[PDB]
RNA sequence: GGCACCACCAGGAGUGGAGCCUGCGGCUUAAUUUGACUCAACACGGGGAAACUCACCAGGUCCAGACACAAUAAGGAUUGACAGAUUGAGAGCUCUUUCUUGAUUUUGUGGGUGGUGGUGCAUGGCCGUUCUUAGUUGGUGGAGUGAUUUGUCUGCUUAAUUGCGAUAACGAACGAGACCUUAACCUACUAAAUAGUGCUGCUAGCAUUUGCUGGUAUAGUCACUUCUUAGAGGGACUAUCGAUUUCAAGUCGAUGGAAGUUUGAGGCAAUAACAGGUCUGUGAUGCCCUUAGACGUUCUGGGCCGCACGCGCGCUACACUGACGGAGCCAGCGAGUAUAAGCCUUGGCCGAGAGGUCUGGGAAAUCUUGUGAAACUCCGUCGUGCUGGGGAUAGAGCAUUGUAAUUGUUGCUCUUCAACGAGGAAUUCCUAGUAAGCGCAAGUCAUCAGCUUGCGUUGAUUACGUCCCUGCCCUUUGUACACACCG
């Protein structure tokens, strides 16, 4: 897929810091309402990430549920050239409740 | 037809062998008695059981009945 | 926005139906039984019942935290407006959903059907079920497909009580040669029911004879 | 299980699976730096 | 903004919890000397959907007839606004939704 | 032997005969996509297709071919592109044309991925059918070496293997019945300004007797729950009395009753089974096929409607128990929206109509709505005549929906005014608020309902019996069948 580097970037800082992404299955949608780029870009950009074992993908009721692997946090640790302060938000150890 | 079933026929004749002195020939009195004697899940079965018990009671006074 | 009463109660049901299937697909490996949506002021409490509440609440509750985020981003909910709790099912043997998912994880491991089928027959009865019947249909090495029923104990079939004391779960099992369909019908004991009727409609319980006392002619006991 | 065997060893092997699990399961119950800040500290 | 004529609208699919919440509010509006009007049983609405049984189009023409009963009750209270809202939290039920209109 | 209006008897309405609607075969076709062929294929795939739907046909785009490699590659791997040509097209599709972007990406290898592509005779699930008929099963005991058998039956009775009863059986389970939903009763409870009423304020018209019809009334800060709504209950259990009967299960009459056909109607529904139908419901599937000149997907246009014919579900009718023309004027089941992508729409004003316009109400017991529906009833015209029955076919014209109406979407106006004068052999549905008419609402739906799913208005004739036909069940029997006569 041909994604501009800048638009692919916004796709990467949404799949990090809130390391889960939800995308409705419509390829011609102008705006996925949470990543200011084409909706098709979001699907195909994360299809590569799940293709390279960085996100699990689940599909239910014409909707994509993307979740970031622990191995994928390390990939964005280096490729994004970001500080080594990790834990996007769903990994911040907010701890459950009993 | 109005053929009573086995769940009402056998359950009614157990009452007579167990509570004959308290029973009577009146359906209305019998209907109230069986609500405190048996645990019936539905109101319709309660009247059905008492209505056949009354028939058996009405038949016992004319002679001996089979199964009681 | 402004939604009619007819269209609002349906939306809550449709939301439940879509949310329930989402857990079945995602938490299939953890014996997902069901979900309860407890609406409350300033919060949307969601109670999920699974055999294993460690797979959902694993590695400092990372998965459940990363799983509630997938629902805020799909239903446009406020991040504080929803709270998810994972609760263990008390009687795992009485849940046909847990028993059907457990059977699939065994059938997919190559275990023989007879050993797998009898593993849920005895597990259901051990938990105290009144009856259980398991049907497995599909193809196994043979080109022709077949179905086998494994009953046990007492089972009711017709009328309303089947909607009250019986829960059912069907799942499709993905095999290398096709699809295996399993049906797990479990009838719970009506005496333990805590919300509906506590007995079958035709169960008549006659009390015992309180008679056989001795009557004395005619005294008066004063107080 | 189309044999007189492997269903014999399906029940005795199947039932010992449950007996091991009811007791195991009845024991299981009786004994019961952030990120967005790093994106704003560019002052 | 003190004592007002206040409407609470109760809608749900199941009547047992609806009458418990309805009776519980009436109970709390009795020991508290608050004049009340209700509950008013609105005519229940039967949402019916009739589909074909066959996923395909083969067999006898057999139909399912699904139903979704909606029961709606409105209760009128004469109390200050602070009192009525806290009553709602006393009688909160997952099945029944509540809307309050002045 | 037994049961059954998907069987018959007595009958009712019919269909088959006509025109037209629609489905099927056939023919035709550039394609007229396809499944289904007795019941259990043929107004069925919720399949009422202008585009989409769409799978077909004639053409035109895109990759939305992830990923590991290898090649190429900054001295630029590649993407977008004005203008002209080309094209159906203001598709940079392609061709002249040099601009722009920059390692996302181009080629080969593997690997994918997507298919309304094939296989429902490889499968899951679902559904239909045997069959909603009344059938099925185990414990102990008896018989047998055994597989098995009795129990599960001569008779009566029931809607019913449902009961009485006979009894090497006794006592039980599933199914049936129980159960659940709905309709009919409650002046007995609980309340209701989103329901109704009497009074009461204020107020109108007509005769004046103080009466009779109304409007108004969300402050009359009234009264009440019969009508309306719905929750807790009550109420029918064949109750009482006559007959028959093995005096048993029951059945038929009366009386009371709201209800005495399981009170009426449904929902659920056993043990197994079918090569029944669906991979054209599924991001349900195994395998096969295809995968860049696609069988993916998209755009444009056509087709699914195409017409010498056979068949099925239906709608109008053939008139006077009627057509028109005025007038009277009564239901129930339901549905309804927002920054949309536009819902139900009263009321006012235009218009012969269809329809248009301006406001307002309603996310609804509040408004549309008492949905003032149609049959129906009254009074007239017509007068047995292919007539004022019938309204195809067609010409000209007016509106609506939609990007788009041509192969007329639908509606309206004038005109043309066809077969049909009650239908052969055959054949369907049906027993009481039933059949038949008669409309209305919901589903499909931008538009289109001669279709279904329901609802109510008017409302019968004739049995309440049988095995004569037909189908199914049971018992006995024969068997060289057991993949079970498709043997
Ligand atoms: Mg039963
Ligand atoms: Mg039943
Ligand atoms: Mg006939
Ligand atoms: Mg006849
Ligand atoms: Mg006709
Ligand atoms: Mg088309
Ligand atoms: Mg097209
Ligand atoms: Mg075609
Ligand atoms: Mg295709
Ligand atoms: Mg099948
Ligand atoms: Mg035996
Ligand atoms: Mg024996
Ligand atoms: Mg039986
Ligand atoms: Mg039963
Ligand atoms: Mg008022
Ligand atoms: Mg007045
Ligand atoms: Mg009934
Ligand atoms: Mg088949
Ligand atoms: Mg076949
Ligand atoms: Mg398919
Ligand atoms: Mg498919
Ligand atoms: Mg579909
Ligand atoms: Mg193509
Ligand atoms: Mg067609
Ligand atoms: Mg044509
Ligand atoms: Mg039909
Ligand atoms: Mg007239
Ligand atoms: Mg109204
Ligand atoms: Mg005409
Ligand atoms: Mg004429
Ligand atoms: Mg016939
Ligand atoms: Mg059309
Ligand atoms: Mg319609
Ligand atoms: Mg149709
Ligand atoms: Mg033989």
């Amino acid at each position: 897929m041909l994604i501009p580097k800048e638009d692919r970037k916004k796709i990467h800082q949404y799949l990090f810091q809130e390391g889960v992404v939800v995308a409705k299955k419509d390829f011609n949608q102008p705006k996925h309402d949470e990543i200011d780029t084409r909706n098709l870009f979001v699907i195909k950009a994360l299809q590569s990430l799940t293709s390279k074992g960085y996100v699990k993908t689940q599909f239910s009721w014409q909707y994509y549920y993307y979740t970031l692997t622990d191995e994928g946090v390390e990939f964005l640790r280096t490729e994004l050239n970001i500080p080594e302060g990790i834990l996007p938000l769903t990994r911040l150890k907010n701890a459950p409740a009993e | 037809g109005r053929v009573r079933t086995k769940t009402v026929k056998r359950a009614s004749k157990v009452l007579i062998e167990r509570f004959y002195p308290k029973l009577t020939l009146d359906f209305e009195t019998n209907k109230r008695l069986t609500s405190e004697i048996a645990v019936i899940q539905s109101k319709r079965l309660r009247n059905k059981i008492a209505g056949y018990t009354t028939h058996l009671m009405k038949r016992i006074q004319k002679g001996p009945v089979r199964g009681i | 926005a402004i939604l009619s009463k007819k269209k609002k109660l349906v939306a809550d049901g449709v939301f439940y139906a879509e949310l329930n299937e989402f857990f079945t697909r995602e938490l299939a490996e953890q014996g997902y039984a069901g979900v309860e949506v407890r609406k409350t002021p300033s919060k949307l409490e969601v109670i999920v019942k699974a055999s294993n509440t460690q797979g959902v609440l694993g590695e400092q509750g990372r998965r459940i935290h990363e799983l509630t985020s997938l629902i805020v981003k799909r239903f446009k909910l406020s991040p504080e407006g929803i709270a998810i709790y994972a609760e263990r099912v008390e009687e795992r043997g009485l849940s046909a959903a847990v028993q059907a998912e457990a059977l699939k994880a065994k059938l997919l491991s190559g275990l023989p059907i007879r050993r797998a089928a009898y593993g849920v027959l005895r597990f259901a009865m051990g938990a105290g079920a009144k009856g259980v019947e398991v049907v497995i249909s599909g193809k196994l090495r043979a080109a022709r497909a077949k179905s086998q029923k494994y009953a046990d104990g007492f089972m009711i079939h017709s009328g309303q009580p089947t909607r009250d004391f019986i829960d059912i779960a069907i799942r499709h099992v993905l095999m290398r040669q096709g699809v295996l369909g399993i049906k797990v019908k479990i009838m719970k004991d009506p005496a333990a029911n805590r919300f509906g009727p506590r007995a079958l409609p035709d169960a008549v319980k006659i009390a015992e004879a309180k008679d056989e006392d001795e009557v004395i002619p005619a005294p008066t006991v004063k107080s | 299980g189309q044999s007189d065997k492997r269903e014999l060893e399906g029940e005795v092997e199947g039932t010992e699976d449950a007996e091991a699990e009811l007791e195991a399961e009845a024991e299981e119950n009786d004994e019961s730096y952030l990120a967005e800040l790093e994106l704003s500290k560019q002052e | 903004q003190q004592i007002h004529k206040i409407r609470i609208t109760l809608t749900s699919t199941k009547v047992k919890q609806l009458e418990n919440v309805s009776a519980n509010i009436i109970r709390n509006a009795a020991q508290y000397n608050i004049v009340k009007k209700g509950p008013v049983r609105m005519p229940t609405k039967v949402l019916k959907i009739t589909t074909r049984k066959t996923p395909n189009g083969e067999g006898s023409k057999t139909w399912d007839a699904y139903e979704m009963r909606i029961h709606k009750r409105v209760i009128d209270l004469q109390a200050p606004a602070s009192t009525v809202k806290r009553i709602t939290q006393i009688t909160i039920e997952p099945g029944v939704d509540v809307e309050v209109t002045i």
